[PDB]
RNA sequence: GCAGCUUGCUACCUCGAUGUCGGUUCUUUCCAUCCUGGCCGUGCAGCAGCGGCCAAGGGUGAGGUUGUUCGCCUAUUAAA
RNA sequence: AGCUUGUAGUCCGUAAGGGAGACAACCCAGCCCGUGGUUAAGGUCCCCAAGUGUCGACUAAGUGUUAAUACUAAAGGGCGUCCCAAGCCCCAGACAGCUGGAAGGUUAGCUUAGAAGCAGCUACCCUUCAAAGAGUGCGUAACAGCUCACCAGUCGAGGUU
């Protein structure tokens, strides 16, 4: 289905998996990226949001893996630790009689996000700054509500 | 193509079955299509002295038949005026099974054909006995 | 008799417009073809011609094509001509091309309102060049 | 044939890589929609 | 420091400017010129070998025009002194061409088997002079000289073939 | 995201009746351009192609099966 | 979904009169008859009663000139233009140009002959002088110069993220 069927926030959330039924599982496999080990990254920038909304996971996997390709080309292996944050929880259910008992049925999963509410966080060294911020610039096209970039740690550093 | 001197109805219409005149091995033909005409709308296509129309063979040998070859008319029984104001006419239509450039298939021609057809291709012009 | 020489369209048509309902003996435009239309000059030649060619033969809209007959057809929007009042301000309005014989040497005065020296910059148009556009022989 | 001025005035400008309009040499943006990546004319 | 919007030119000896009207008027030794350079919040003035040239607000816009004018009048002053020239140059591989002045247009003749001959206009009074594989162009005019360059330029391109094998027409090798 | 040109969803108007599908005749409108006019790029030598931009003035046909729209096929044609 | 089914308030149904272009339920107002007066909503260039009103800025697109509204287009981009803040270099001299320099060695490793800075390991190819390079490109079998990066003389005030 589009994208946009499935992106406003109008109803309840819907999320006890004990009384709903059979939803599907889902594509992102690994939450943490990097150099988990590392703790000594004196920049700490981060993707937040302007505005309320649902993601899904496949766009939450298509960011994470355009961002991964950016920074491992660019950066290395070792000089980053990128870390997703919001998991899905919702469920999203489509219709399918007409309005006949028009309730639906599980089709996927959804996160729900809140205005300025950070969703990646990417941690580098001062020469690999710009390399960030053009990974995460990318990161932010396949996402479904508009996104600004905001330096955490090491503001006076970078600026 | 180069013009011809005098002025020719199209008398012959797509549909229209003539007596081919040649040595090749055909008698009857049906006319199907007429090189170089657009037309319009509810018109049937139709062809006169010295036009190339491309044509289906009914009656010959086992060979030739059921073949689409090309051909031009020699005669036609409607009748046409001369540069300098006379009117022809014929009392039966005929035609020649020839190639896209002109060369008739049969090496021999039998009774009269308009001159015009002569000038405008003038190989059947020298395979032909007698022009009027 | 006004003179239209550097006038803007719509302030020298409103106030000529209120003018006449007041009440008064009739009015003349002279030169009527050197009136200022501030805009750029492709958005002034498109929208004219769009309202040029827009009507139905029978019972369309017959927007003129002479110059003095476009800044009538102006100030007619401008009036309730399908009264009796607007009708007769209407009968009391004369735009000429250029300058009739009668008129000649006529006192003058003008709006002092609108003028092309009150203008920001210098994106504008004249109404003699929209006629011509418009394929008129004035 | 392969001459300096005919190939210095023909086939020494910048393409617009997305309106394929031509722009100058010592340009980064193209001229009539503005996109910032420009390729060169392609030679032999 | 400051972005003051004043701009001189330091008029040289032997033209007589003016600013009547609107028209900018120049006469000396190269006959002379005129040109109109009117603009609203844009004032000129001409005085003692100089014309100073200012605007009131600081908007870029503003900056823009002042630079612009500035570099017309220091133009229309050059070219009435001495004047101004431009070089172009012939080339072709099979056809000969035959250019000739004749009255105010430059008639090309066998341009790649050509039969109709092109027609190139002349603007103003830009006397131009043919020598073999090369056109000088004289002048007073900058514009002038520009323009009539590229109607040259652009009558001879011959437009339905490769540039990488074909060649031909007239090229500047230096502008004016 | 746009259109409302396919099918769905709804039940706001019409049941003291707004005469259905396809074809025929005749007139008109849109452009999201098939040909004709003008340009740009090319992994454009020429011929001929491929991709895109402006442009709605004119053109856009004849036949076999089928009630067919749609679709398949035939010989022309600048394009059908 | 101008869809369907709930709930609190107020309305239309059964509600005049004034204003919204017209508008069942939107704003002012809940209305016996006649006369005078002042205001509400809303407006004041003309149609149309009353401002071609005042102060300070913005827009160049006829964008706009449309309280609510079933009647109003999005993501993305803009060295378009107007502002605020933060860093960096700076008249003993910053940026764009005018200039040349980019000489020591090298012709780098390279089998094809050859990919000799520009297929393919390396590393600053000079102890040293602004410059001197394993180096981009017109050229380029390989190159080569021409020279990239990279600094130096030169103007003469702000430049740049
Ligand atoms: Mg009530
Ligand atoms: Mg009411
Ligand atoms: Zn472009």
């Amino acid at each position: 289905k589009p994208g946009s069927m499935y992106r406003n926030v109008r109803q309840r959330s819907f999320t006890r998996r004990k009384y709903m039924g059979g939803v599907p599982g889902s594509q992102v496999i690994h939450y943490d990226m990097g150099d988990k080990a590392n703790t000594s990254f004196p920049v700490k920038i981060s993707l937040i949001v302007e505005e309320k909304c649902q993601i899904r996971h496949t766009a939450l996997e298509a960011a994470r893996i355009t961002a991964n390709r950016h920074l491992v080309a660019d950066t290395g292996k070792m000089g980053f630790y990128m870390k997703l944050r919001v998991y899905p929880h919702e469920v999203i259910r489509e219709n399918k009689s007409g309005m006949r008992r028009a309730f639906g049925k599980n089709v996927g999963t959804a996160a729900r996000v809140k205005p300025m509410q950070k969703i990646f966080t990417v941690a580098v060294e001062k020469q690999n700054f710009k390399a960030a911020k053009e990974a995460l610039w990318h990161a932010g096209q396949k996402l479904p509500t508009p996104c600004r970039i905001v330096v955490d740690e090491g503001a006076e550093l970078v600026q | 193509m180069k013009g011809m001197r005098s002025n020719i109805p199209r008398a012959l219409n797509a549909g229209a079955q003539i007596a081919c005149v040649d040595n090749t091995g055909a008698k009857v033909v049906e006319i199907i299509s007429v090189k170089k005409y657009r037309g319009v709308k509810n018109r049937m296509p139709c062809a006169g002295i010295g036009d190339m129309c491309v044509v289906s063979v009914k009656k010959g040998t086992p060979e030739m038949r059921k073949q689409v070859l090309l051909a031009v008319v020699v005669r036609q029984k409607q009748e046409f005026r001369r540069p300098d104001g006379l009117h022809v006419s014929f009392e039966d239509n005929a035609m020649v099974i020839t190639d896209e450039e002109g060369i008739p298939k049969g090496t021999d021609i039998k009774g009269p054909v308009a001159r015009e057809v002569a000038e405008r291709f003038p190989k059947i012009g020298t395979t032909a006995s007698i022009i009027v | 008799v006004i003179d239209a020489k550097g006038l803007i369209l719509g302030r020298l048509a409103s106030s000529v417009a209120k003018q006449l309902l007041s009440g008064d003996e009739k009015v003349y435009i002279i030169n009527a073809e050197q009136a200022i239309i501030s805009g750029s000059r492709a958005a002034t030649l498109r929208e004219y011609r769009e309202t040029r060619e827009r009507g139905a033969t029978e019972f369309g809209p017959y927007f003129p094509k002479r110059p003095d007959r476009i800044l009538k057809r102006t100030i007619r929007g401008m009036l309730p001509y399908k009264r009796a009042r607007g009708r007769d301000a209407m009968s009391r309005l004369k735009v000429y091309v250029g300058v009739p014989y009668e008129l000649k040497g006529a006192e003058t005065v003008t709006i002092p309102d609108a003028d092309m020296r009150l203008l920001s910059s210098s994106r504008y148009v004249e109404l003699g060049e929209v006629s011509q556009k418009m394929g008129s022989k004035f | 044939a392969r001459f300096p001025e005919a190939e210095e005035r023909l086939l020494n400008k910048k393409i617009c890589m997305k309106c394929n309009a031509r722009n100058a040499i010592r340009a980064t943006r193209c001229r009539k929609c503005g996109y910032g990546t420009l390729r060169v004319k392609s030679k032999e | 420091m400051v972005k003051e919007i004043a701009r001189t030119i330091e008029i040289p000896e032997g033209v007589s400017v003016s600013l009547a009207q609107d028209v900018f008027t120049a006469t000396g030794p190269k006959g002379t010129v005129e040109r109109k350079l009117w603009y609203p919040g844009i004032m000129i003035d001409v005085k003692d070998g100089e014309v100073v040239v200012d605007a009131e607000y600081a908007r870029k816009e503003q900056k823009a025009m002042v630079g612009t004018f500035a570099s017309h009048i220091r133009n229309l002053v050059k070219g009435v002194n001495e004047g101004f020239e431009c070089k172009m140059s012939i080339v072709y591989a099979h056809f000969p061409m035959q250019v000739k002045v004749d009255g105010k247009t430059l008639i090309i003749g066998n341009f790649l088997g050509e039969k109709k001959p092109r027609f190139a206009k002349i603007i103003g009074e830009t006397k131009v002079k043919v020598s073999g594989n090369d056109v000088t162009i004289t002048g007073i005019n900058k514009e002038d000289v520009g323009q009539t360059a590229a109607n040259i330029e652009q009558k001879t391109k011959i437009k339905r073939f490769d540039p990488r094998i074909f060649q031909d027409g007239i090229y500047i090798v230096q502008k004016a």
